[PDB]
């Protein structure tokens, strides 16, 4: 039962979790301009609400 | 108040450049010589690196109502001098293939290094919005030089129209910033008030925005990959150096020199940027085979180590220290690597196994892929140890975390890319022999202060503006 | 005698209808002249912030974002002019090439 | 003064939101010129004088060189009408609208937090301008002249033909 | 005071009455005259034959880069606007910056003069020999 080494795999689990957060976050850049645009609208939007909210 | 001559001597960097502009100009219209002007550019450039010396030997002065000149405008002053003299020596042997005219190169970098002066003494908002968009237009013109190559030209447009949106972006939050306060100067910003107003934190959201655009920080990140596969090696090389250099110095300045600063949201905000900032920036270059948008995800993630040592500032008095030496050693690793990249690139026609080839730049490339690391024997891990003295001292538990855990990321893939040089593949000019004494000299420094980095520690400290 | 705050929103509102022309718009002369509404509505609002204080500092400021406005419009001209000369259309879409 | 001020902002507004909402490139140019004008008369009732004076000046120029441009590439008859109304879809045109709309508001509640004294509307003569300009802010205007070189610059390189 | 208030209204009388004017012609010309009829009457004028597709063909202008060139120079031009009218109280000092200002522009009119910019005339029409 303990020859596939699972204390390995479950410290092994942190590096499938940022190969999947960094293959998501690649989607994003799609390469469009206008999405680009949006995006900074969108960021713009967030810190300004961060900003009111305190 | 009016201009004294020891405000034109405190004003030599500004001058010479100014000077060589117009000289390369007139030489540019009398005959159509690529050495010469280049030749021209470098020595104007080397004329304000020495002119350094004597704005050191003059003083610290606030020469204008706009600018101010210390030891803080002097240092990155004369960063953005060195990023701008590789740019014209990696960018030479790239210009002999061009097909078209190689003038207009190092008109267009000796103007954005004047940009970049003016934002290192920039101590008023005129002057930090003219830096910025004198930054902006050349690396505009520099970014679309190869026109005709179809990735320059989707660069150049995505650049100007983005680079445009964060400049009314921030003209906006200018405008009401100075509709709240009613003077512009760096030191009045809030001086009338209960530090917390809408309209003021408004304003310095909208200006977070244009900066964060220009320090590539997220979410305003996404141009840099693109921008920096898109655009000339040499332009990629000034855009990663003395861009970020200036527009940091000018970030620096502004959140120093404010009582805004002190504000808790901005700093929470800040915090938040600089967080997502570090992460997307290394989770990004995980899977990138292309060196050029690995690079600009590196960027993003070290300009979150540098907004983590900014954040600091109104806790510690070492903070500014700490965003020296990591900028000295960040601009050395990037000038290495991107020379590297620029040396490869060249000429202009339109890294697996380099070792095999070409020993010396695979040695060079590896240097400068362990620096980014924040790996023992290198500046780049000085530069890391200060970012994360500066939040521990602070009490910045979160963000050290997320630079141990980006950290950890680009070590794989740094590290990825280093083995990558020495595995298995299936010039003959002094200009080519110029930029690899140059890339040799950045490994050869980045190697030296990371071995013994007293010196720097001591060059930065005497940097040192009115606090 | 006129409020500030009204001519502020007026900015405002001229800021955000440029750049929902902005991002809304899928051909490029659209963008910039999206691009000419905001740098035209940030001016606005420097010359009401100076005007509110009785100073020349919004009249300065607004010297300085036209002439960004005039160097970023014809730089931005001739860049859509080589797109339309090497690509015979105007989609800002098809700039998609450089992804991933 | 209140009257010239309010009108001009209304017609502004509504001529910039049919520059952005329209297809017709020459018309939009004729609109713009509009919200220009009317920028122009907000910028005259609030005393800046030489800030609509320069409104009309240097954009009139500006915008000349915009229809230069458009009867250049865009004037094809009903055909670029056409294209451009298939980039324009109602959910194309609804999802920045509330993204744009929690922006204005947001900066909304920025703008009324702030204290107002009014603005007296004494008029700030071009010789006072002037004299700051080339007084307390000479490299202002020095590196612009050479920010504008660059932009000139710029254009050269890029829209040459061969 | 009086002067001021009828100066504005003087002017607001010349804007409407020039316009309710040129209005008024405009109605006149429409209003007054019969109308003609032809089978070729709403056809543009070509000299007297049909045209060769139409008039709505994209027309590249060769003095484009001369336009773009122009925004920058009329940008110079409200530099020196407002520099010109505030000279005696600027002095000497203001004097040497508009020198340079003048001198970094006619550096940059050389320049485009010399490059080829500026002449975008055929090689046929450049009156050689
Ligand atoms: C529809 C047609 C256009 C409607 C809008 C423009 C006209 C509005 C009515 C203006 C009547 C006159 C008026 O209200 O003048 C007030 C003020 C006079 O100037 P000022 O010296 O500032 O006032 C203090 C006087 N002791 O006036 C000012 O300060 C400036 C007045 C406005 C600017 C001049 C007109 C601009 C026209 C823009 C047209 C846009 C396209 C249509
Ligand atoms: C072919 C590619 C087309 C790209 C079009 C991009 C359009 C983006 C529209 C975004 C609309 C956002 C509306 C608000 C969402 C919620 C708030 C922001 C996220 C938290
Ligand atoms: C299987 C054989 C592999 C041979 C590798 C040789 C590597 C030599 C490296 C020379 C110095 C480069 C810089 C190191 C830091
Ligand atoms: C992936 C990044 C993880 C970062 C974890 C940071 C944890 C910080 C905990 C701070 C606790 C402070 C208590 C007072």
């Amino acid at each position: 039962l303990l020859k596939r080494d699972p204390l390995n795999s479950m410290m092994n689990i942190p590096a499938v979790l940022s190969r999947f957060a960094g293959k998501g976050l690649l989607l994003s850049e799609n390469g469009y301009l206008r999405w680009y645009v949006a995006s900074m609208s969108i960021g713009a939007v967030v810190v300004l609400a961060l900003l009111m909210v305190l | 108040m009016t201009i004294t001559p020891q405000n034109l001597i405190a004003l030599l960097p500004l001058l010479i450049v100014g000077l060589t502009v117009v000289v390369v100009m007139l030489s540019i219209a009398w005959r159509r010589n690529h050495f010469l002007n280049a030749t021209l550019s470098v020595i104007g450039l080397n004329a304000a690196l020495v002119s350094l010396w004597f704005v050191g030997q003059a003083g610290a002065m606030d020469v204008t109502p706009l600018m101010r000149v210390d030891g803080f405008a002097m240092l990155y002053t004369g960063l953005v001098l060195l990023a701008s003299l590789a740019t014209c020596t990696f960018a030479y042997p790239w210009l002999e293939g061009y097909n078209d005219n190689k003038d207009e190169f190092y008109l267009l970098v000796l103007i954005a290094a004047l940009g970049g002066i003016l934002l290192a003494n920039a101590n008023h908002l005129a002057s930090l919005f003219l830096g910025i968009e004198l930054i902006s237009l050349p690396l505009f013109g520099l970014v679309g030089y190869a026109f005709r190559q179809k990735r320059s030209l989707e660069a150049s447009i995505k650049y100007t129209i983005l680079s445009a949106a964060a400049s009314s972006f921030l003209l906006f939050g200018m405008a009401l910033v100075y509709a709240q306060s009613g003077d512009l100067s760096f030191v009045a910003l809030g001086k009338n008030l209960m530090l917390n107003e809408p309209l003021l934190l408004a304003g310095f959201g909208l200006m977070i925005v244009g900066l964060g655009f220009k320090l590539s920080l997220v979410p305003f990140h996404l141009w840099t990959p693109d921008v920096y596969q898109g655009a000339p090696a040499p332009v990629s090389t000034f855009l990663a150096t003395a861009s970020k250099i200036a527009i940091f110095g000018v970030v620096m300045r502004l959140f120093l020199y404010a009582p805004v600063g002190d504000s808790e949201a901005i700093r929470v905000v800040l915090a938040i940027i600089a967080f997502a900032s570090i992460i997307f920036g290394n989770l990004m270059a995980l899977s990138q085979t292309n060196i050029k948008r690995l690079l600009g995800y590196s960027s993003i993630s070290h300009l979150g180590y540098l907004l983590v040592a900014l954040i600091a500032l109104q806790t510690g008095e070492m903070s500014m220290e700490a965003v020296g030496v990591y900028l000295a050693g960040y601009l050395f690793s990037s000038l290495g690597a991107f020379g590297v990249v620029s040396l490869m690139s060249s000429p202009y026609r339109g890294y697996r196994g380099l070792f095999w080839h070409r020993p010396i730049l695979a040695a060079v490339m590896t240097v400068m892929m362990l620096s980014l690391a924040g790996i023992p024997m290198t500046l780049g891990f000085i530069g890391k140890f200060y970012v994360l003295a500066v939040g521990v001292q602070a009490h910045l538990w979160w963000l050290v975390g997320a630079v141990v855990v980006g950290s950890a990321i680009g070590l794989y893939y740094y590290l990825r890319v280093a083995v990558s040089l020495y595995l298995h593949a299936p010039p003959s000019n002094w200009q080519y022999s110029a930029g690899g004494i140059v890339v040799l000299i950045s490994a050869l420094l980045v190697l030296v202060l990371g071995v013994w980095p007293q010196p720097l520690i001591s060059i930065v400290r005497l940097a040192m503006p009115l606090m | 005698m006129i409020p500030l705050q009204h001519g502020l929103i007026l900015a405002a509102i001229l800021f955000v209808l440029g750049l929902t022309g902005l991002v809304i718009r899928r051909n490029l002369l659209f963008m910039l002249i999206g691009l000419e509404i905001m740098i035209n509505a940030s001016a606005l609002a420097f010359v009401v912030a100076g005007s509110y204080w009785g100073q020349t500092d919004g009249q300065v400021m607004y010297i300085l974002a036209i002439s960004l406005a005039a160097a970023e419009a014809s730089i931005g001209l001739a860049l859509l002019l080589q797109l339309h000369r090497r690509r015979q259309n105007l989609n800002i879409d098809s700039v998609s090439e450089m992804r991933g | 003064m209140e009257f010239a001020f309010y009108i001009c902002g209304l017609i502004a507004i509504l001529a910039t939101l049919r520059v952005i909402t329209h297809t017709n490139p020459v018309h939009a140019l004729l609109y713009l010129i509009i919200s220009l004008l009317a920028i122009s008369g907000v910028f005259f009732s609030l005393g800046a004088y030489f800030a609509g004076a320069l409104e009309i000046i240097v954009y009139a120029g500006a915008i000349m060189v915009l229809f230069v441009f458009v009867v250049m590439m865009l004037n094809l008859g009903g055909s670029e009408i056409e294209q451009e109304r298939q980039w324009l879809k109602p959910q194309v045109w609804i999802g920045p609208a509330i993204l744009s709309a929690i922006m204005l508001v947001v900066i909304v509640y920025a703008i009324l937090g702030v204290n107002d004294q009014g603005i007296d509307g004494t008029p700030i003569s071009a010789k006072a301008v002037g004299i700051t300009l080339f007084g307390p802010y000479v490299l202002a205007v020095e590196l612009a002249s050479m920010l504008l070189l660059a932009g000139l610059v710029v254009a050269f390189h890029v829209g040459r033909e061969e | 005071s009086t002067e001021v208030i009828a100066h504005h209204w003087a002017f607001a009388i010349f804007l409407i009455v020039a316009i309710g004017l040129c209005c008024l012609m405009l109605v006149g010309g429409w209003f007054l005259g019969g109308r003609a009829r032809a089978r070729s009457k709403n056809v543009p004028f070509e000299s007297g034959i049909d045209s060769v597709g139409s008039a709505r063909l994209r027309l590249s202008a060769k003095f484009y880069l001369v336009a773009m060139f122009f925004v920058i120079f009329d940008v110079e031009a409200l530099y020196l606007f407002a520099w010109s009218t505030s000279i005696r109280e600027s002095g000497w000092v203001g004097f040497v910056e508009a020198a340079i200002f003048i001198f970094v522009l006619l550096a940059g009119l050389v320049y485009l003069v010399r490059i080829g910019a500026l002449d975008w005339t055929p090689a046929r029409s450049r009156r050689e020999r």
